[PDB]
């Protein structure tokens, strides 16, 4: 989707907010914790989200202006809301009437449950990861060294293809292996996984501009076709 | 609100903030969720993860060339048998800046980062300035941390579309000889290993 | 400048808000009208602007989460502010003095003036317009007919050419004249007029779809090359 | 506001009042403006002009082929002749809805209407959905307004990049036999002359 999040290449964000590492603070809220915990616990579960393609669309589908303003872990909120409700583990009444609550009685008690099975389930989560690597039994269209025409698609739902890189030509650096295809997987259509390459883009290419500067992104096989 | 603008009108961050804990309520009511699995995430992303594993990493590039060798040959195999493995860190790759590359790593999409090496991402890493511009302009983007590089120096951005993730490996700096691998790993800085900055002597 | 204005091709601003004719009220808030009064009776006497150029500039400008809140007259007023401080015909620190004043006493009284040959002078504005059409020595580069090749260029100034339309191929429809060139006479660069013509771009190439779409888009000279 | 994220918080619409009022009040304290030169532009937009202007041109083309036939040939001549000129007015092109062609007019990079000719433009019209999508979903636009037009149907849609400005010709529709030119005016709808609607028999 060519939506929001894609900002590559976009003028007028501003300067970058530097801010020495010591004093970087990572959650100012505990809110902010907290949404880290309703996504790792959820997604360890599989609930709403398996793997983290459905997670990013959910943040892909805020609104603009909630994109902009939520801060980072509103964008958290948002897409295990979206996704919960998607999949049918939470009512959109409930979550919204229960929302209405904390809202007016923000000091509304929290239950308390302990689960020390559930605990275990989450760390191994934490500790093994998912990797999305896969084996087909295709061989790979393209070859490090190739030339190739990365697409000019336009998926309406998910996509990892960032608009600024269509349309254009690069060059193959590294063949990865088959990856669970983000383009489906979002939409929980399958794996259905793809050979995925590393590409390098020259900055006269991406921009039209003369400095010494490149980009190497990660491509599935379907962006792209031979030249 | 008038009904034909809506879209001006953010939620603002009290929404969220009630949305979490309604989400928190109804999960742990509904046996989903429990307190204690929600603090043991809390307490791996807060404390137990951090830049220290990936200076950790660079120390010991560093201080023997045959693990710098095998690292770059083959950085998963090798971070993973040394336990910086997990969730957003599955497959770490490690590029090697030199005296006429720099590389720098983004997410463009969203906030890609390698959770198990080297913590949370930076706040500026995940908002759009960042994001934006270090593609497009990366110099300029260089020039707010205090890296100034020459035209000669070539640039490479590494934006993490896949889970595929990448560590720089920043150049030891001038100052440091007799330093124990212990006492260098503390000069490895969190922005050195993302590439907006380069390792100051001591 | 890629910028948040810059929105043909986006997905996820979400549905038209149709609303009939009758019912859609132009001001709502009496600043809405100040901000129309503003803007044309600056522009008619040349401060801040001349044309409309300087005066999108100063919209492309804003902080994209105040383009997306503040309103349609909030980007008037916007550029007002910024044009008008830009030339030095206002001060920063006296306008952000003065906004504080109406912020925190809303009511304060506006100081009135008759002038009525400035009405006049208004009113031509109005009624007269400013055509942007020019006449050069050069011949056009492009014909009608010609296919033609939309470049991939990234100015970080003001243009008018649409990022959805860059690196495309399109075909000429008409050739308009020599017109005010917005790439410079934005930045007050001069005039600098050059060929302005209508090119026609297919859904195909625009965006890889299959309907019997098209979009027809005006485009200077300098914004193309030859196939 | 934490200074990492002054970029999360946007102008509050108090703000770009208190702003507008401040710029106003300077303007005239220095002699720039004056009451009476900002009233006027108001009088202008908001009573003078509006879509009635377009619809008499529509009406007259429908019942006068020569005139419908001059405007096609050149639109800019004719509706200067007719006094339809002025800002953001002075060079205004007509194209016609045919059967198999329908046209649509946007400015996705801002507002530009032809205020001299059809007034101030619809709300909808300045706001991100319709400036984004309408170039490149136009059908599902169309389809948000009530007009689902048939695949076989050709869409052209006239992004307004330049200072030239587009007016769409809309068809007149059945039922309408014996209408004076007076009464065809009517029926002429703002919405038809943008290409967002077709015209309903009466
Ligand atoms: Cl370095
Ligand atoms: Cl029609
Ligand atoms: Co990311
Ligand atoms: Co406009």
């Amino acid at each position: 989707m060519n939506g929001i999040h894609d900002v590559g290449g976009m003028d007028g964000f501003g300067k970058v907010m530097y801010v020495k590492e010591e004093e970087d603070i990572y959650f100012t809220h505990d809110w902010e914790r907290l949404a880290f915990g309703l996504v790792a616990g959820c997604k360890a579960q599989g609930l709403g989200m398996k793997a983290f393609d459905e997670f990013r669309i959910g943040i892909e589908l805020m609104r603009p202006v909630d994109y902009l303003t939520s801060s980072y872990y509103g964008h958290w909120i948002a897409t295990v809301a979206y996704n919960l409700v998607d999949t049918g583990v939470l009512d959109e009444k409930e979550l919204d009437e229960r929302t209405e609550v904390f809202l007016k009685k923000p000091d509304t008690k929290i239950p308390r449950r302990e689960d020390p099975a559930l605990v275990k389930l989450v760390e191994k989560a934490l500790y093994d990861g998912l990797s999305p690597l896969r084996e087909i039994s295709a061989s790979p269209r393209f070859k490090v060294g190739e030339r190739i025409k990365a697409k000019n698609i336009h998926p309406t739902g998910h996509t990892r293809f960032p608009r600024y890189a269509r349309d254009k030509y690069g060059v193959i650096d590294e063949v990865y292996g088959a990856h669970v295809f983000p383009d489906d997987a979002a939409h929980r259509k399958g794996e259905n996984p793809q050979y995925l390459y590393r590409v390098r883009f020259e900055a006269e290419e991406l921009w039209g501009y003369k400095q010494k500067d490149s980009v190497y992104i990660d491509l599935w096989e379907s962006y792209m076709e031979p030249v | 609100i008038d009904p034909r603008f809506p879209h001006h009108h953010p939620r603002p961050q009290s929404f969220w903030e009630a949305r979490a804990k309604a989400l928190e309520s109804l999960l742990i009511e509904k046996g989903h969720l429990s307190s204690d699995a929600i603090e043991r995430v809390i307490k791996h992303y807060e404390h137990e993860l951090g830049p220290m594993n990936g200076a950790k990493v660079v120390a010991k590039a560093w201080t023997d060339p045959a693990f710098k060798q095998r690292l770059l040959e083959d950085s998963e195999t090798v971070l993973r048998e040394l336990g910086y493995y997990g969730l957003q860190g599955e497959h770490i790759r490690v590029v090697e800046n030199t005296d006429t590359v720099h590389n720098v790593v983004v997410c463009t999409l969203c906030s890609c980062y390698p959770w198990p090496l080297l913590g949370l991402p930076p706040s500026w890493y995940k908002e759009p300035a960042y994001r934006a511009r270090v593609v497009k302009e990366p110099r300029q983007v260089l020039k707010e941390f205090g890296l100034d590089l020459p035209d000669s120096v070539e640039i490479r951005v590494w934006d993490r579309s896949s889970e595929i993730r990448f560590m720089v490996l920043p150049q030891r700096p001038e100052g440091t000889e007799g330093m124990t691998e212990e006492e260098l790993a503390k000069l490895v800085t969190r922005d050195s290993m993302i590439g907006v900055a380069k390792i100051e002597p001591p």
